[PDB]
């Protein structure tokens, strides 16, 4: 048994079958699987050829947008003590990464990054999403338009001396035009003053009515002043028609946080197109738990 | 013009290969009249495919009606399919009977012959005149058969010559029927009684109505696939070879 | 199969020119209902 | 010109398979008479009317 | 026109296209028609793994048999002088053809001509259509058997003295049994003499009721003398199961023929499953014009 | 295609989730049509 299933020496037998049996064998499988794999691929470049490289065919699992921000907090909670340097470094490494991307050496000459309004303008539509008048033009943001979180004067950007910043940013869609609420009797409280229709708003507040007394002054950085994104900077046209494309960013100072303990501060921003989601709780809004112990 | 193919082939092969004759004369004359007509006429009531309205006039000296763009489809890519799903039908019949391909080469001196009343088969058997000549008969008309069944799939990839089935739609209430009437003229042609006396076409048997389904939907295929590369690749060797 | 095996070279093409003109019938009259329908 | 087109087809398809004909062994008789059929053979009689 | 269409210097085009146009339709057409090839190729080979063989099938076609004859005439007209040698030489290489495959030298051995009844019998069965007993066996036709027409005596057959005989025979049929008709009250008027069961009669006869006088003493040569094929021959097993099988033959001399005048002679088989046709004239019956012009 | 386009992010999977029932139910149906086709 144990040794013959082995080798056997008068059929010339290893494992159970002779030479031409393994050659036959392997042979067979060989010219399947090659088949198999032919057939795969040009199932497969079918699919190229059906698909459109400027426009995603289905845009309806992302709408509305979400709003994403940087720091980069793991379960949503920014803890560093303001003794210890090595306790806000993976924070500011981050913020870093996110800001590194607007240096004005990257932003020069005539393309792909034309000026535009100083503050808060209307829709630019660069025609249709074709080939035709090449890759389109993006307008510029510049790192100062964020006053004290820019990390060009302060690095730490804040974190140094218990005063954190949290640049928000709102997740880019192509095709997607942002929709402001009008001056109607019908409004947040909040949003009646500044009411700037070419700038979309954004507020933050407290999760619980207790903690709103522990938060103290919500300091909005923007362009224009305005708590807000500046209407210009959309349509997103897509990476393959508007490489070096920037998003605009908007900075909140959290001046004024209460020492040793556990803040929830519920960022909102507000629009027609714009809803929010009881299961995804970055949809529209986002969620950071802030404690600045020292 | 597509049709034009698997009409003269046969002869071609009827000359130099030594078989039988696969095409009849009363055969040939039955599809350039009769079935070819209707779907073709229907033809004519297709809608636009892009707006035409806007389109620069068409240049007299060079964009012409029928070019050799045409001639490469119909003579050269589906007459060709439609060519080999008619002897394919044709090598099935006479290889139920008794007679194997390897057999048939060869054959056309004693095969047509009217005093030779015994022909050997690939299996032995003595076959007489009459007896031969009437399965010959019933391969003209399973060969006419798979000409329609083929101009099924020509008219719907005729339909239209850039955009894909999918988008345009089967609205053409005119080409569906004669799809249809296609159909009953050759079922009505094949089994009314005194047709096999009149015309020489003698009923099928139920198994060979199905010789000419994988090339007609081999051609819906090839030619869904050539409909699509030129939408994604404009001005490309697909477009100056094959865009009519 | 035996000297009584007679059926092996009969063949009831009568049953199937019955059943070919049935379903051609059938196809033509559906052509007509699909060309017609509409303009009622 | 669509006649043309077609008639160029028919007498080139033709004068091959009498040159055929010839290299095979047919008399002149069938050859010429194959001529004659796969010329007249190319012609579709209903796309005029 | 005519010159520019066939070779132009400045493009460099021969006919209308560059050297690379050619070569791409080229290589194009070369794949289409290889692929076009190979689907047709696999299509007849799963065409090849249909059928079997040992039995065509479909044998619906070849019932009843029909019945051919030596020699072969054009029009089914026998004329010839008995005076010209040159006259009767396209029937006698026919009728010799047919003869020369009955020579004794190509039945010998035990295999697979076993020696059968020399008087007419009953059918032989050698089992199913299958490999599995090897080639099956045929029964020996000896040429003698036939008396006045067997080219061993008179090689001209009668043609040269104005007694022709003519070799009728009964068309292959596989798996086909021969039955006649039985004795019972309504049988034709010749049929009643001489009816052994285990015969298939053959009788000639005038095609209108005059000619009946101008025909002389039909004169028939078979199996046991009777004017008939013997059962024992059948089945007939196909070629592939029985190579080297010989099928009985009937020869018939139309002695005492009137000179120098067209008789129309209808030989006819009889038989349950024998049926006639009145498009095929083959079919059963058989008819021959002899005209013996001296 | 203008800023009034907010068709684009739109799909009706409503009247989807209907029809695949519908479907579904009659498949079921004609399942058991087949199955209890004997026993009666
Ligand atoms: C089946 O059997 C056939 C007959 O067999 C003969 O008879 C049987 C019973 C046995 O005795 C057997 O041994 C006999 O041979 C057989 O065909 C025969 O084949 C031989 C050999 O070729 C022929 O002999 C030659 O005959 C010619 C002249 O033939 C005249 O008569 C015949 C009709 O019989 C006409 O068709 C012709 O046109 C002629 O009018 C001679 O010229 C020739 O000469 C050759 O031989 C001599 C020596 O004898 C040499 O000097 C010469 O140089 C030549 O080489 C032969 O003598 C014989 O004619 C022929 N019979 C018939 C009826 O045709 C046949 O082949 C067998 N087949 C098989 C498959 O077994
Ligand atoms: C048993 C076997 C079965 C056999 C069955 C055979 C079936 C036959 C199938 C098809 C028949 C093909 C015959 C040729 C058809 C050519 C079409 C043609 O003549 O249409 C006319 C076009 C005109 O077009 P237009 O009006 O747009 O021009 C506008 C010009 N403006 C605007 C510049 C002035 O003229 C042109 O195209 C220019 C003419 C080009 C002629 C090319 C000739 C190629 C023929 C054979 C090649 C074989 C080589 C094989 C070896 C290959 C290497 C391995
Ligand atoms: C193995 C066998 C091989 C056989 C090979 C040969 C096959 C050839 C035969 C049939 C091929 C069928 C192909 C099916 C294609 C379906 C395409 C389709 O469904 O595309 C959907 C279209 C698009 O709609 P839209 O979005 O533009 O509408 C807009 C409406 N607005 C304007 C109000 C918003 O919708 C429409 O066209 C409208 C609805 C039309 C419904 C058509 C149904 C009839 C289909 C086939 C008829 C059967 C022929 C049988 C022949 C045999 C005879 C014996
Ligand atoms: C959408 C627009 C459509 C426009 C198309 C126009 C519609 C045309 C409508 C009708 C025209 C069809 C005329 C068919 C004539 C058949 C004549 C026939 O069968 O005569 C039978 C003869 C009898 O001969 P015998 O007395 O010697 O027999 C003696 C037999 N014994 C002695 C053994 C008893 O046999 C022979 O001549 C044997 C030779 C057979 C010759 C067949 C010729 C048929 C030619 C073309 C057919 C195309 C029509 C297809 C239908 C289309 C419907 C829309
Ligand atoms: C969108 C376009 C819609 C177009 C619809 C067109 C309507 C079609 C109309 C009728 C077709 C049904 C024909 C049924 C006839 C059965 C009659 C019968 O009793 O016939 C028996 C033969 C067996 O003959 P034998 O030689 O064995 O015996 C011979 C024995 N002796 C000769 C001794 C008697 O059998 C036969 O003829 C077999 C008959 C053929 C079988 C039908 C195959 C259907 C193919 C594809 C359809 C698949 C649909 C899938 C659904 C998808 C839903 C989303
Ligand atoms: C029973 C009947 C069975 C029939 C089955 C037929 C299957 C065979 C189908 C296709 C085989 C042919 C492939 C030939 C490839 C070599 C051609 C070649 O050398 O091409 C070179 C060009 C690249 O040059 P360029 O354009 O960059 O230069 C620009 C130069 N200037 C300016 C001239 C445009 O190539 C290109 O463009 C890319 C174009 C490649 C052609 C794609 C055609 C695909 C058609 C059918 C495939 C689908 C089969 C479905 C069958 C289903 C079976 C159940
Ligand atoms: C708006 C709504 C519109 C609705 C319109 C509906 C129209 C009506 C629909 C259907 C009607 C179906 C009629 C079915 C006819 C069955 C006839 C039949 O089963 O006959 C079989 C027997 C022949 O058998 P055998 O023994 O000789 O076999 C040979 C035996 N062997 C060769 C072995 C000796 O017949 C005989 O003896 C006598 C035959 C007498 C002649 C019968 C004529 C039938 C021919 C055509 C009528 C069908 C047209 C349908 C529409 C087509 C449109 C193009
Ligand atoms: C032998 C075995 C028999 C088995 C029979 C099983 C019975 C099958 C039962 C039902 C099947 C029919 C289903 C029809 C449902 C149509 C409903 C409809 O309104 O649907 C529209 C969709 C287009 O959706 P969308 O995304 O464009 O628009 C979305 C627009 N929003 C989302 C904004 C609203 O279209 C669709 O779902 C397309 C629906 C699929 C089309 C049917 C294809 C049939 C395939 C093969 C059958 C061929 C038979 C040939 C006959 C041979 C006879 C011998
Ligand atoms: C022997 C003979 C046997 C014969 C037996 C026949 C059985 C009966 C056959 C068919 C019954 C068909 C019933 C059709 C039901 C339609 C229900 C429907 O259309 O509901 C749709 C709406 C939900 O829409 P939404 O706005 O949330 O969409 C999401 C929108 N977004 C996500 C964008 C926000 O419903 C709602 O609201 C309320 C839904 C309430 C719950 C309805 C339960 C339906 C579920 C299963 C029943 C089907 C079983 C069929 C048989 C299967 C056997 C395995
Ligand atoms: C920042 O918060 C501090 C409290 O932490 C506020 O200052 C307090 O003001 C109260 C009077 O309302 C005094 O009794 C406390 O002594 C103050 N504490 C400190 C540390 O100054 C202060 O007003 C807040 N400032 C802003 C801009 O929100
Ligand atoms: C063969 O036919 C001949 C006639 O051609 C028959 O002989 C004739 O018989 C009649 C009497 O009935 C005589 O008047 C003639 O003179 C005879 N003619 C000849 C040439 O002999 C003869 O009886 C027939 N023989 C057979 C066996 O049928
Ligand atoms: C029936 C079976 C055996 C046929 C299998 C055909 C295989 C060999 C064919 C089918 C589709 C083909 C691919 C289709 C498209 C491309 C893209 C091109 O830029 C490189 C070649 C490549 C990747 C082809 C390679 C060959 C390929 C994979
Ligand atoms: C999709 C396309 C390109 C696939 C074409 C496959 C071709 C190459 C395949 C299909 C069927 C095959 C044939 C199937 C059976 C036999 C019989 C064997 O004794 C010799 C090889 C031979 C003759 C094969 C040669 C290769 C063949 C013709
Ligand atoms: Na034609």
């Amino acid at each position: 048994g144990w040794k013959k299933f082995l080798w056997d020496s008068e059929k010339k037998e290893f494992l159970g079958r002779t030479g031409s049996s393994w050659f036959k064998i392997f042979l067979f499988y060989l010219i399947f699987y090659g088949c198999l794999a032919g057939i795969f691929i040009g199932t497969i470049q079918v699919l190229l050829l059906t698909l459109s490289d400027f426009e995603p065919k289905y845009q309806d699992r992302v709408a509305p947008p979400g709003l994403s921000h940087a720091p980069y907090a793991i379960k949503t909670e920014i803890s560093f003590s303001i003794s210890n340097p090595k306790s806000y470094e993976s924070f500011v490494k981050s913020m870093h990464k996110l800001m590194d991307l607007y240096n004005e050496s990257s932003q020069a000459g005539n393309s792909p990054f034309e000026d535009c309004s100083d503050t808060p303008a209307d829709y630019i539509k660069r025609g249709d999403l074709d080939d035709s008048q090449g890759q389109k033009k993006a307008c510029r943001f510049s790192r100062m338009w964020l006053k004290n979180c820019s990390g060009l004067d302060d690095t730490t950007y804040g974190y140094a001396e218990g005063k954190p910043c949290v640049v928000a940013k709102l997740n880019r869609i192509i095709g997607f035009y942002p929709k402001p609420l009008k001056n109607t009797t019908d409004l947040p409280e909040e949003l009646q003053a500044n009411y700037n229709q070419y700038v979309l708003p954004l507020r933050c507040a407290a999760k619980r009515e207790e903690d709103r007394e522990k938060i103290g002054s919500i300091e909005y950085f923007g362009l224009g002043g305005y708590a807000g994104f500046p209407l210009q900077y959309y349509p997103y046209y897509g990476k393959r028609l508007q490489k070096k494309y920037l998003q605009p960013l908007l900075a909140i100072q959290f001046t004024n946080l209460t020492q040793n303990m556990e803040l929830r501060i519920e960022c909102k921003v507000y629009g027609e197109n714009i809803d929010y989601s009881e299961k995804d709780r970055f949809r529209g809004r986002f969620e950071v738990k802030i404690e600045v112990k020292s | 013009l597509t049709s034009n193919i698997p009409e003269i082939t046969p002869f071609l092969v009827f000359i130099i290969g030594n078989v039988p004759l696969p095409l009849g004369t009363v055969t040939i004359l039955c599809i350039d009249l009769g079935t070819d007509m209707v779907p073709a006429i229907s033809l004519a009531y297709e809608q636009a495919e892009s707006d035409i309205m806007k389109r620069q006039p068409r240049n007299p000296k060079t964009d012409k009606l029928v070019n050799e763009r045409l001639i490469s489809m119909a003579y050269g890519q589906i007459g060709m399919i439609q060519a080999l799903g008619g002897f394919f039908s044709y090598f099935v019949i006479l290889a139920e009977n008794g007679f194997l391909p390897m057999d048939l080469i060869g054959k056309r001196v004693r095969w047509d012959d009217r005093w030779i009343s015994d022909v050997e088969d690939s299996f032995g058997q003595q076959w007489t005149y009459e007896q031969r000549k009437i399965v010959e008969f019933t391969c003209h008309t399973s060969f006419f058969i798979s000409i329609v069944v083929v101009q099924w799939a020509d008219l719907i990839i005729c339909k239209t010559r850039r955009n894909s089935i999918f988008q345009q739609g089967m609205k053409n209430k005119i080409l569906i029927f004669g799809l249809f009437e296609e159909t009953a003229l050759a079922a009505f042609l094949s089994y009314c009684p005194g047709t096999d006396v009149a015309l020489r076409m003698y009923p099928l048997k139920p198994s060979w109505w199905f010789c000419a389904f994988p090339y007609s939907l081999i051609i819906f295929l090839y030619d869904e696939m050539r409909r699509f590369i030129i939408r994604r690749s404009p001005g490309g060797w697909v477009e100056q070879e094959t865009y009519y | 199969e035996g000297p009584d095996n007679d059926e092996r070279f009969t063949y009831d093409y009568y049953r199937l020119r019955v059943v070919g003109l049935i379903v051609a019938a059938v196809l033509c009259v559906i052509g007509i209902i699909i060309l017609l329908a509409g303009k009622c | 010109h669509f006649i043309h087109i077609i008639t160029g087809v028919a007498v080139f398809l033709g004068v091959s398979f009498f040159i055929l004909s010839l290299i095979l062994g047919y008399s002149w008789l069938e050859a010429v008479i194959f001529l004659i059929g796969i010329i007249v053979a190319n012609v579709p009689e209903g796309l005029l009317a």
